């Protein structure tokens, strides 16, 4: 259901090998079996990276099947997390939560940190775990950011990717904003690339 | 009857670790001028090292010259290009400075310098007038007038006598001339250990205070750090071989606030 | 303990949150500003919120305090995109155009059905 | 007229040696006048005096009773208290000696012994002037005589089985007329 | 060079023994007990008692002319604890501190391979 323009091109493979996202733990649990192809045997797990790329092309038709692009919410606690979900925000417009997520924010309309979602990515399910609970609580999709020893509860449409480096959280996160804005209507061609490098989501600690 | 040994080096930049381990008349014979920076002489400590400064000071050899600051601040663009910023210091960055000074006023250009890392030398500039393999530097019978074409070369205008393995892999990379604290020969290559991810095959120095990285500082990966011995050759430039946590970043101040009382108390000890 | 009221602490944060520059290291001009920009009702009060203004003004020459201030947030305003490099580490010249991937990913890619600069390496345990 | 002594390092131990040997040795060395040599393979510490040291022969029987303290789990404030005092002396004890104990009877008197969050183990070191180390099936106490002493009586009430209130009580008792003489 | 001692330090929970004589236990040169250096039965076994003992015991062995000495130490052993008590520690401090060379320090505690039964029943024998 598809265009055959949408898959892979080689450039954003060369991209995707370029961040080591394809590099992944130790540990593989049995809902994400069949993202891992075979082991490097150290011990290091190398995942399908077009299961990755055909599962960011979901989560970007999810961001896009929203009417209101106000409604999404990024959520991030990791070093490079804030900086990638304020450059998200900033791009398409969503409503960044940088830092400490604020409990009872999902329930509880008396704090001014009560936002309701009807659309939320997290970075990782393990430290941001308590976005995954509360969103749990007033019927929320979540599309999220795992590894292979994530958890892998209460989380539909999840992207693997590497959120140990900051090359690939940087990159994917890159790439969920440029392909929700190929599917906009914000870059009409899609043989263009987006003018933005991904290094602008890059975190660096002076 | 002792053979008048004749300086190969015009001037020698001293460390704290040379001026501490060899006296002045061990460098007497390997150098004609002595320089150092303020801060370093000011770090000394030792009442033998007090004494052998005292020695120095009366003999006059030694000059206390400060770097510059735009040397200073191209040997911090040369640590932050070759990441051995984090673990050199303060006072090996200005020794580094006041060497790259010195090399500059010597050799009247920066064409033996290189900029950046694994960069090629500007040749052409040059027809117009422990761990250390310190092998090719033996069997030369040179005589006195031999000694003075060496001294006269560009190559032997400048050394940097050190002990820092971060220091001199930055000399390394920024093509300076390396000198052994005990032999004064000149170092051709250096053998150190950096940390090696196995996965992302990311290279990284060894850490100054000695702590194991949990976490790569690329990869990520638990335990994916691997003490990797990495080998530099100074005509090459090349060398050849979660923490996102709050609770991390606690766990760190807390193991910092336990070593500063653990020294208050270790002060309190010997001064009661 | 002489511990300031909630008040004073919290009208000084709000006055140096918002009218830093003009405020200074001496309190007696100080006493005349927040005469002039602010309507406290008596002169014991604004004597505690001109001295603390002015204790403020003390420790902030020294070095940052977690409050607001402006003239560092339009800093941390460009610092979120004034350090993009010119060539990332994603770029092929880091590598001299050849990617440094081991057997398996390049059964990946010859798998996929790509065609991508690779180098093979051999790496064991 | 140089002495040496030859002394053993534990497994278990080693790697806080390494960790904190840039805190064990110049105290010793400064104020207390000595000369250290490691054998790492051979797990041997070589404590060596000489007469270009001072003449103290007695803080070289100290100094091995450092290390014998560093051996047996003993952190360095002891080692600062065993640097200032002379009354203070080391113990060890077995679980069996009192009653024979077998598995589960052992862990439970272990258990006993350390109590919920070591705090047993707390009320007997601040009440004593004692310091508390556990080892697999060894007891070990600092001090002098009047203070381990009473430190005894404690741990065979606690290691018989008595309760820890009965233990507190009695604790609290001799504490009492420690403190009041 | 010097002439070596043997000696032997005996650790009890109520007196100490500090015994030294010559190579093979040919006859022995010094003798102390704990009860013989302080008259009061509360302190036979205290530590004062033990380096007084201990440094008479060095004077013996000074006018005697033995300098050097090899020393072992032990508890009662079998049945009974392992280790010496601190009244052997402090004979070890008190013999040091005395001037007396001292050759080699060692364990030699009567250690069984496998023990009878001990002299406190089922329940226990400490208070």
């Amino acid at each position: 259901s598809l265009p055959a323009t949408f898959d892979l091109t080689p450039e954003d493979a060369q991209l995707l090998l370029a961040a080591n996202t394809h590099l992944g733990a130790r540990n593989v649990q049995v809902h994400q079996e069949p993202y891992v192809f075979n082991a490097r045997p150290d011990g290091v797990h190398v995942i399908n990276v077009g299961k990755t790329w055909e599962k960011l092309v979901l989560a970007a038709r999810i961001i896009a099947a929203i009417p209101n692009p106000e409604d999404v919410v990024a959520i991030s606690s990791r070093t490079f997390g804030q900086r990638a979900v304020l450059k998200f925000a900033a791009h398409t417009g969503a409503t960044p939560i940088a830092g400490r997520f604020t409990p009872g924010s999902f329930t509880n309309y008396i704090t001014r940190s009560f936002k309701e979602p009807r659309l939320v990515i997290v970075t990782d399910p393990r430290s941001d775990a308590q976005a995954i609970k509360e969103a749990s609580y007033v019927n929320i999709p979540v599309i999220a950011l795992t590894d292979l020893d994530s958890p892998s509860e209460f989380v539909d449409v999840a992207i693997p990717c590497n959120n140990r480096g900051k090359h690939s959280i940087g990159l994917i996160w890159y790439l969920l904003a440029r392909e929700v804005l190929r599917l906009r209507g914000a870059l009409v061609d899609r043989t263009q690339p987006w003018s933005i490098m991904p290094d602008l989501y890059f975190y660096r600690f002076p | 009857m002792t053979e008048n040994q004749t300086a190969h080096v015009r001037a020698l930049i001293l460390d704290a670790t040379p001026l501490i381990t060899q006296s002045y008349t061990h460098y007497q014979n390997y150098a004609q001028s002595f320089y150092t920076t303020p801060t370093v002489f000011q770090e000394i400590k030792d009442a033998q090292a007090r004494k052998n400064l005292e020695i120095w000071q009366s003999l006059g050899t030694l000059k206390l010259v400060h770097p510059s600051e735009n040397s200073i601040a191209k040997v911090s663009t040369f640590a932050k290009l070759t990441g051995d910023y984090s673990v050199l210091s303060a006072n090996d960055l200005h020794i580094l400075a006041l060497t790259y000074e010195l090399e500059i006023k010597l050799n009247n250009g920066d064409w033996r310098l290189r900029k950046k890392p694994g960069d090629a030398l500007d040749a052409s500039k040059a027809d117009v007038g422990s761990g250390e393999d310190t092998t090719g530097s033996l069997g030369v019978e040179a005589s006195e007038e031999d000694r003075h074409v060496a001294l006269n070369r560009p190559e032997n205008q400048v050394a940097l006598a050190t002990g820092d393995f971060a220091v001199q892999n930055v000399a390394l990379q920024m093509n300076l001339n390396l000198m052994n604290f005990m032999s004064g020969l000149k170092i051709k290559r250096i053998r150190n250990y950096m940390l090696r991810c196995h996965a992302c095959f990311k290279i990284f120095p060894l850490p100054k205070d000695g702590k194991p990285k949990h976490f790569c500082a690329s990869c990520g990966g638990q335990g994916t750090l691997l003490r990797c011995a990495v080998s530099v050759d100074s005509r090459t430039g090349n060398v050849t071989p979660r923490e996102d946590q709050k609770e991390y970043e606690k766990v760190i101040k807390q193991e910092e606030w336990t070593r500063r009382h653990n020294e208050k108390i270790l002060n309190n000890w010997i001064g009661g | 303990g002489r511990v300031r009221t909630k008040t004073v602490k919290r009208a000084s944060k709000a006055l140096i949150e918002r009218y830093y520059p003009k405020l200074t290291l001496d309190f007696q001009t100080n006493k005349r500003l927040c005469d002039e920009i602010a309507t406290i009702q008596s002169k014991r009060l604004r004597n505690k919120i001109a001295g603390y203004t002015t204790h403020l003004m003390k420790r902030i020459q020294k070095g940052p305090v977690r409050g607001i201030s402006f003239k560092l947030q339009e800093e941390e305003r460009e610092r979120k995109d004034q350090y993009v490099p010119e060539v990332s580490a994603l770029d092929l010249s880091r590598s001299n155009g050849v990617l440094n991937v081991d057997n398996q990913t390049s059964d990946l890619v010859k798998s996929l059905g790509l065609k991508l600069p690779l180098s093979v390496i051999n790496v064991s345990a | 007229k140089f002495e040496s002594r030859k002394i053993m390092v534990p497994p278990h131990r080693m790697t806080p040696l390494r960790n904190s040997w840039t805190k064990i040795y110049p105290p010793l060395v400064e104020h207390l006048k000595l000369q250290v040599r490691m054998n790492l393979k051979t797990k041997s510490v070589e404590l060596r005096t000489n007469p270009k040291f001072t003449t103290d022969p007695g803080a070289l029987q100290k100094g091995a009773d450092f290390i014998k303290a560093f051996t047996l789990g003993f952190d360095l404030d002891d080692s600062i208290a065993l640097l200032r005092l002379d009354d203070l002396y080391i113990e060890t004890f077995e679980v069996k000696d009192v009653k024979t104990l077998t598995g589960d009877h052992l862990s439970r008197a272990i258990g006993r012994i350390a109590g919920k969050d070591g705090k047993t183990k707390f009320a007997i070191e601040n009440a004593t002037r004692t310091r508390i180390v556990l080892a697999d099936s060894k007891i070990h106490i600092l001090g002098g005589f009047t203070h381990i002493r009473m430190a005894r009586e404690s741990v065979v009430s606690l290691i018989l089985g008595s309760p820890p209130g009965k233990v507190y009580g009695n604790l609290r008792t001799v504490a009492s007329r420690l403190k009041e003489r | 060079s010097q002439v070596f001692g043997v000696a032997r330090i005996y650790a009890s929970f109520n007196d100490t023994f500090v015994h030294v004589t010559d190579l093979s236990g040919k006859e022995t040169i010094a003798r102390v007990t704990g009860g013989m250096k302080v008259k009061a039965d509360r302190d036979e076994s205290s530590p004062y008692a033990a380096m007084l003992a201990a440094q008479d015991v060095a004077a013996k062995c000074k006018e005697v002319g033995i300098t050097a000495v090899h020393v072992k130490i032990r508890a009662t052993g079998g049945t009974r604890t392992k280790t010496p008590g601190p009244g052997g520690q402090a004979a070890l401090r008190a013999l040091a501190r005395s001037g007396l060379r001292i050759g080699r320090i060692e364990d030699v505690t009567p250690v069984p391979s496998d023990s009878t039964r001990k002299k406190g029943g089922r329940r226990g024998r400490r208070l």
